[PDB]
RNA sequence: UUUCAAGUCGAUGGAAGUUUGAGGCAAUAACAGGUCUGUGAUGCCCUUAGACGUUCUGGGCCGCACGCGCGCUACACUGACGGAGCCAGCGAGUAUAAGCCUUGGCCGAGAGGUCUGGGAAAUCUUGUGAAACUCCGUCGUGCUGGGGAUAGAGCAUUGUAAUUGUUGCUCUUCAACGAGGAAUUCCUAGUAAGCGCAAGUCAUCAGCUUGCGUUGAUUACGUCCCUGCCCUUUGUACACACCG
């Protein structure tokens, strides 16, 4: 009951995402949920765009598992 | 009428089983051993093995004649068949 | 060498034929597609409301390509699945007849299939022509 | 088809048909909180109101919220099939209806006395709180 | 949600069953009546009415004709408890077998469309302790 | 006609019949290239008979198999056996047996099921239980 | 009504007499220069019936598993109808029944 | 009158619609392959019919 | 290794090296074990016309404060849905009936309806295009899109007859259950576990059995510690044999 993860993305969290995700060894749906406090559905759209924006390199593609890494 | 292969071989067996018990009840006193049904064209040969073939074929073969009639009238067989 | 339907993966070929069939727009879509569920064993309608009919018609077309005189009754069994009987064990139940029958009827007037002799629905003279075409525009990337 | 941001437009708590709806639930499953509105029914009223299901409850504007409650209260006027409705071939007026949050238990109740007033067997077992649909009660339903 | 109000209205309301009020309901023929009730009832009349249901109706009609000071129409007894109540037999009193006794019921208008034996429980309810 | 050999591989119920003809190296599964086998996690099970010997062995031969029966996984093992057995059987008939024994050595040293069909079959069920060995739970 | 493509269907429970009649007909179809096709072994059908052992309902739940194997063979002959029927009387056997269809 | 009531209830498509060849019983009937024999009567006649135990 | 014996354990070859895997049959006697509710199998007793025979109508065998046993669903993310991919084996099937398996076409959201045709069957249903499963999406730890009882309203099928809902379908309601105490069951390889399919009962109804196949392991390959049985020795005042 204590989760209360944020599902709407405001501006303070948005640039915090783009400031924190690059400094990650390994990002995934749970990694985004665990540390950014965002919901699972919001994490999935974030990963699919961050890959389209070039910040994130896709190590492996799968529906149930998305393995991503830093592009730097 | 039109009877399947599975249901036809079973019917022959069921006919044999019912016919065999019929002889056991009727010809019990004559040491009835068994019956062999030899199918043939235009005829249904039935061979009965008994200790005494006089009780079945008695008084000018009256009983065997009167006993084959009980099978034509129960299985709807032609009198010559 | 040439290209056939059998030379391309099934899952992404249907996604390509579905896209063409929607953009072409000539396929007639029945009016209840936004309401109905695909099977009586299903509990919810398809999640891709705008496109589920096109993709299913694409799947039906591809499945008929590889076989000979498949009926509409066989199509219900193919797309049917395990029903969620509450406490009783699961069982396979066929899909809806109208959805499949409308697709093949809709596909029959777009030119890809036709009623085959001795039952079923054959692929049309032009049905082979245009499916093999889509396969080529699938694998260039 | 990408992440977007908003400020001050989200509404945490909604009130529809005198029922409180959590605003952070997806719209299709938020309406299922309204009693008398299931997942199957909520999927169609959102599709009849041209409200794409990819929106949370708070994302909706007032214009959309009123457009949904209008459809739920008048389903047949929006090409919603009769067989899809909650209360079809009504007892008194014979028309197809879909009862909602506060109306459902009232007309559900009215059916119970209507069974009990004629003293039918089904109404009697309903009165006793036992199963009415022929279930065996010798070994099941022993809680309280 | 906008708003809601429930100001219920009337007009000397007569009891009504699926859009048909009691006045027209009773003198509708049972052929027409079955067309506006449930699936089970509609199937039963299409399957063909054997002599037993029709014979009870004829006796029930006569029992009402026996008395014309407008009191209760005297009891007709029957075993056929698979009878479907029709508007023609509203107000009649029937004795319905429960296996042992003739439970007596008076056909109220709200009983229409139900099975005749559904108002006569066949078992005395269990009472532990 | 031409140099054609026909073989088969088997798993539990799945049986894959392989036709190995002389040609440009055409290798299809039920009329579809092996590069698009549905079990992708297991796509390397049928790639093993290829990369073990080297794709150069398939320049002169084309293989078309028809696999039926069994299940999804059981069919993959049947296909890879028909291919492995087909390549060996072609060498024994149209190439020197020295090469055929060479190919058979690498295959056997890697996986016995490439050439030898697995003999395991399902045990029959016996009454008194829901399975072959399993029995209904007992109560006292 | 002369030389015909004629089918003889052989069914029986026991294979020894079935193969004797089958071989005897083939033998007679060999010395007589009659082209033949067969015999064709149809997949044998196992008629299985599984009852409970107990006439009552007491004891361990034990079951019998009875069987009735049915073997069916069809032989195709190219001969006039008079020739094939008399061949049947040559190879008549009580166990095996014969049906002839054109 | 009485003939229209005596044995008047339908006795088709039921368990009482059929009976054993041997014992004319209603319970435990075997209808496979048109045997129409009781399961108890079948065991005592199985060998005669041609059913044997092999496995 | 071994009494160099019976054998056992490793390799190699092999399709198969656990009795090759699995079953069927199965000794000398015995039990007051269970069935006279399988028998036109039976002795005796009871009844035999107001029947305890048989038949017809209706109800009951389902009845519900409770204790117990065989099971089925689940408690979620190794997952639910939504699309898409799409693979078995064991089997069964009719006529002047009293109606079998039913494709294909056409209606219907479904359930289901209708018109033709095939099959007495390796021919047609049927490749029974089964389900788990796999891919791509939605969901995002929430009694939540887990779970689907209970119940309201409605639509079809079978049947003379569905009320005490036969079953199926549609909408709605959406309960306990958040992995279970003391105890206790089954199991060693295509085995266990899932997962379905067919046959039996069957006008209708399979959460049941009998089989079949799909996916497919963990852990011993040992012991007498518990439990049961067998053998040897022993005691006995038991032999109807400790229910002595
Ligand atoms: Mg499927
Ligand atoms: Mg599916
Ligand atoms: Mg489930
Ligand atoms: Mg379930
Ligand atoms: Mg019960
Ligand atoms: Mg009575
Ligand atoms: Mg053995
Ligand atoms: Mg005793
Ligand atoms: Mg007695
Ligand atoms: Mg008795
Ligand atoms: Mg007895
Ligand atoms: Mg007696
Ligand atoms: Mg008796
Ligand atoms: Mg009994
Ligand atoms: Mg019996
Ligand atoms: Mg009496
Ligand atoms: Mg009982
Ligand atoms: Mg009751
Ligand atoms: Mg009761
Ligand atoms: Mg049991
Ligand atoms: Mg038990
Ligand atoms: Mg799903
Ligand atoms: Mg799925
Ligand atoms: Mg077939
Ligand atoms: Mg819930
Ligand atoms: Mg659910
Ligand atoms: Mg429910
Ligand atoms: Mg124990
Ligand atoms: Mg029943
Ligand atoms: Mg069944
Ligand atoms: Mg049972
Ligand atoms: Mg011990
Ligand atoms: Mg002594
Ligand atoms: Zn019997």
């Amino acid at each position: 009951d204590k989760a209360q993860h944020i599902v709407i993305l405001d501006q303070e969290k948005y640039d915090r995402i783009l400031k924190d995700v690059p400094t990650y060894k390994y990002v995934s749906v749970s990694v985004l949920v665990d540390r950014l406090k965002i919901g699972g559905s919001l994490a999935r759209v974030a990963l699919r765009q961050l890959e389209e924006d070039g910040i994130i390199t896709p190590v492996l593609k799968h529906s149930k598992q998305a393995i991503y890494t830093r592009a730097q | 009428a039109i009877l399947s292969k599975k249901k036809k071989l079973v019917a022959d067996g069921v006919f044999y089983a019912e016919l065999n018990e019929f002889f056991t009840r009727e010809l019990a006193e004559q040491g009835y051993a068994g019956v062999e049904v030899r199918k043939t064209p235009s005829k249904l040969e039935v061979i009965v093995k008994a200790s005494n073939t006089q009780g079945v074929l008695g008084e000018q073969g009256r009983r065997i004649h009167e006993l084959t009639s009980l099978i034509v009238k129960r299985f709807k067989l032609s009198p010559e068949g | 060498p040439g290209v056939s339907v059998r030379d391309v993966p099934a899952q992404d070929f249907i996604n390509a034929y579905a896209q063409f069939l929607q953009r072409q727009g000539k396929l007639e879509v029945p009016g209840y597609v936004d309401i109905v569920k695909t099977s009586a064993g299903n509990d919810l309608p398809p999640q891709e409301a705008e496109t589920w009919f096109y993709k299913r018609a694409a799947s039906i077309a591809r499945h008929i390509y590889l076989r000979k005189q498949v009926g509409v009754g066989a199509l219900n069994k193919l797309y049917g699945g395990a029903k969620n009987r509450g406490f009783r064990p699961h069982k396979h139940v066929d899909a809806s007849g109208s959805i499949n029958r409308k697709c093949v009827q809709a596909l029959q007037k777009i030119g890809v299939l036709e009623i085959s002799p001795k039952g079923g629905r054959r692929i049309s003279e032009n049905g082979q022509r245009d499916l093999d075409r889509i396969a080529a525009q699938t694998l260039e990337e | 088809p990408l992440v977007v941001q908003e400020q001050g437009s989200f509404q945490h708590i909604l009130r529809l048909l005198n029922t409180n709806i959590d605003g952070r639930i997806k719209i299709m499953y938020a309406l299922t909180k309204i009693r008398g509105v299931g997942r199957r029914y909520a999927n169609l009223v959102c599709k009849k109101a041209d409200v794409e299901l990819t929106k949370r409850a708070g994302e909706l504007t007032q214009e959309e919220l009123e457009r949904i409650v209008t459809i739920m209260q008048n389903p047949t006027n929006y090409k919603i099939p009769a067989w899809f409705l909650n209360r079809q071939k009504d007892q008194v007026d014979g028309k197809d209806y879909h009862v909602l949050a506060n109306n459902l238990e009232s007309k559900l109740r009215d059916d119970l006395e209507r069974l009990k007033k004629i003293r039918s067997h089904r109404g009697i077992r309903h009165f006793w709180g036992l199963k009415v649909r022929g279930q065996h009660t010798k070994t099941t339903s022993r809680g309280r | 949600m906008v708003d809601a109000t429930a100001p219920k209205k009337r007009t000397f309301k007569q009891f009504s069953f699926k859009g048909v009020d009691l006045k027209d309901l009773v003198e509708m023929p049972t052929e027409e009546f079955t067309k506006l009730c449930g699936a089970r009832v509609r199937r039963r009349f299409s399957r063909g009415l054997d002599s037993k249901p029709m014979g009870l109706i004829k006796k029930l009609r006569a029992a009402r004709a026996a008395t014309e000071p407008n009191e209760r129409p005297a009891v007709v007894k029957t075993h056929l408890r698979n009878m479907i109540v029709v508007p023609e037999m509203i107000g009649s009193v029937v004795g319905v077998y429960n296996g042992k006794v003739f439970n007596t019921v008076e056909i109220k208008p709200e009983m229409v469309g139900h099975y005749l034996g559904e108002f006569s429980i066949t078992y005395t309810p269990v009472r532990h302790g | 006609s031409t140099q054609s050999v026909q073989t088969f591989g088997k798993k539990k119920t799945a049986t894959a019949v392989a036709h190995v003809k002389a040609g440009k190296g055409l290798i299809k599964i039920n009329g579809s290239p092996i590069t698009l086998v549905q079990p992708e996690i297991l796509r390397f099970k049928v790639y093993e008979p290829l990369t073990l010997v080297g794709l150069d062995k398939f320049q002169g031969i084309d293989i078309r198999v028809k696999v039926t029966g069994g299940g999804h996984v059981s069919q993959v093992y049947a296909i890879r056996q028909a291919i492995a057995k087909g390549l060996v059987a072609y060498h024994q008939k149209y190439v020197d047996e020295a090469s055929k024994n060479e190919l058979k050595k690498i295959f056997a040293s890697y996986d016995k099921t490439l050439l030898v069909a697995d003999s395991r079959r399902m045990e029959p069920k016996k009454f008194g239980g829901r399975g072959a060995r399993a029995r209904f739970q007992k109560s006292y | 009504q002369q030389i015909h493509k004629i089918r003889i269907t052989l069914t029986s429970t026991k294979v020894k007499q079935l193969e004797n009649v089958s071989a005897n007909i083939i033998r007679n179809a060999a010395q007589y220069n009659i082209v033949k096709k067969g015999p064709v072994r149809m997949p044998t059908k196992v008629l299985k019936i599984t009852t409970r052992k107990t006439p009552n309902g007491e004891g361990s739940k034990t079951w019998d598993a009875y069987e009735m194997r049915i073997h069916k063979r069809v032989i195709d002959l190219q001969a006039p109808a008079s020739t094939v029927k008399r061949i049947t009387q040559i190879t008549i056997e009580p166990g095996v029944d014969v049906e002839v269809t054109i | 009158a009485h003939e229209n009531v005596w044995f008047s209830h339908p006795r088709n498509f039921g368990k009482g619609s059929r009976q054993c060849r041997h014992c004319s019983s209603h319970s435990g009937l075997i209808r496979k392959y048109g045997l129409d024999l009781c399961r108890q009567c079948f065991r005592e006649k199985a060998a005669d019919i041609g059913f044997n135990k092999y496995r």
